[PDB]
């Protein structure tokens, strides 16, 4: 049985590991986002001041 | 106040350069408060994706003297002008009625101590919620009744 | 059926403060698994009771899986978002273990989702009361790494807590930049030059302020998910030692 | 006098916007270490790990 | 603005047990109105603090 939990765990462990890459992706994708906003951030920022 | 001796038309071309340029007119730079902003937008670069442009009558207050000065902004119109994006060559036209506003006069340093003006302020959207802009003063008068 | 069970874990019926109080969830099972009697139950566990039972299904399960449990207080404080994890910890335990039919299979569990008594007197009603050296190589193997990539997983961890704290001054930095400016510009009465001078007040901030909030954009997204793996490289070093 | 204690209190803000700059300075400071081990630690498993994908 | 002040009492940082322990929200006001500084604070009030308040 104690064998079958081996192979088990390797099913489990192809997925885990494939798991997380994408995890992370949309991790990844959180950051992404938070910066290109980041410089529309200042943009609208800038665009105040220059009508400043 | 009577019809102004000189009205002229406010034309200007604006961009971001390399992304989009247009140019609008608005045919007065003086309007009764129950006169008619009759303009176009005309566009000669676009290279951003636009979802809607608008045309607001902003109200500033503005008051105190020198370095004491608070402002006051009020928006008190959105008129939408144009649903979706244009290409080059494009006219919009503009119609917008005073009447259903209700403004008051432009009042220019009222005793040395406030000014209240009014701004169409031009708003274009792109599809990512990016938001494009240019500011223009207006004079609002009131018409003697004859 | 086996995966077809379908479990909400709310109500944070958290008994209020002891400085180790345990919060009870309800534990509905609305289930159309027929390894689960009711079509709903709820029950309304408490740490303790899962943990448990976690175990039990350590124990009735030889070799055969045992996910993470509920969440650790061994980091966890009593904290929404700890007890949350342990809400989660649950759902994600539970939700592997019925989407595997056999740990989905304990009558402990069973009896546990699907009455409120608790795990106890569900147990005690229940008893009606490659050769070893590659794998154990593999073992070492696979462990020594993972030990390592769960420290690094705690540097980098750590690492996420550095930026977020120094979201700091940063903050007040461009926060008090801001009030600075504006602390001259006030001097200034001078008024175009007192707007300007404010106005970069404002920036300063507007900047701070997105300066300041990248941590929480991004780094916080990380430090989760970072976390997430740590919680299944816990559970599934206890599933090792349930093998040994 | 007027001048003298403007420019009195605008030292004072001299005197703490100085020392804001210094903290930003040392508050860009992990930040760096933080992201020189966390290039360490991304850098370190992949060359533990024998999947190249 | 008066009446156009928008508040989400949230995070229900319920300090756990002591028999009357005390849940602490983010009190975030989003707000439009000029009767509030911020247009975005959040606040983490505690049950006592707004009592009294």
């Amino acid at each position: 049985l104690f064998e079958d939990m081996g192979r088990l765990l390797r099913s489990e462990l192809d997925r885990f590991e494939r798991e997380k890459v994408e995890d992370f992706k949309s991790g990844v994708e959180t950051f992404l986002e938070s910066a290109v906003e980041a410089q529309k951030e200042l943009i609208e920022k800038w665009e105040t001041f220059l009508m400043q | 106040r009577i019809p102004p001796e000189l009205n002229s038309s406010i034309k200007m071309d604006v961009g971001i350069e390399d992304c989009l340029h247009i140019e609008f007119e608005y045919s007065k730079s003086k309007y009764h408060l129950k006169d008619v902003i009759v303009g176009r937008i005309y566009f000669l670069l676009v290279r951003l994706k636009i979802k809607h442009m608008e045309l607001s009558i902003i109200r500033r207050e503005t008051t105190g003297v020198a370095p004491n000065q608070y402002n006051e902004s009020e928006t008190l119109v959105r008129f939408e002008i144009m649903d979706g994006s244009p290409s080059r060559g494009e006219t919009i036209p503009i119609r917008l009625f005073l009447g259903g506003f209700d403004l008051t006069p432009t009042f220019r340093d009222v005793n040395k101590k406030f000014s209240t003006r009014y701004y169409l302020s031009l708003v274009l959207i792109d599809e990512d919620a990016r938001r494009y802009f240019k500011q223009s003063e207006i004079i609002l008068y009131r018409q003697p009744p004859e | 059926a086996r995966p077809t069970f379908h479990i909400t874990v709310g109500d944070p019926h958290k008994v209020g403060d002891l400085a180790t109080s345990h919060i009870v969830y309800s534990v509905r099972t609305k289930t159309t698994s027929k390894a689960y009697k009711q079509p709903e139950f709820e029950v309304k566990r408490r740490y303790r009771d899962f943990l448990w039972l976690y175990n039990t299904l350590h124990s009735n399960n030889p070799g055969v899986v045992v996910p993470p449990p509920p969440e650790k207080q061994a980091v966890g404080r009593f904290e929404s978002n700890f007890v949350e994890s342990r809400r989660a910890a649950l759902e994600k335990m539970l939700n592997k273990i019925a989407a595997h039919p056999t740990l989905q299979l304990d009558a402990d569990l069973k009896l546990f989702l699907e009455s409120e008594s608790f795990n106890i007197d569900v147990k005690h009603k229940e008893r009606k009361e490659n050769k070893f050296v590659e794998q154990d190589d593999w073992f070492h193997d696979r462990r020594v790494y993972l030990d390592a990539l769960e420290n690094q997983l705690k540097a980098l961890l750590k690492a996420m807590d550095n930026m977020v704290a120094q979201r700091k001054a940063m903050a007040e930095a461009a926060a008090d930049f801001s009030a600075s400016l504006h602390a001259l510009s006030t001097v200034e009465l001078s008024p175009t030059l007192s707007g300007p001078l404010d106005a970069l007040s404002e920036l300063q901030l507007a900047i701070r302020d997105v300066y300041e909030r990248q941590a929480q954009q991004d780094v916080l997204t990380f430090g989760i998910i970072i976390e997430e793996y740590i919680r299944l490289i816990g559970s599934v070093k206890q599933a090792f030692s349930q093998r040994q």
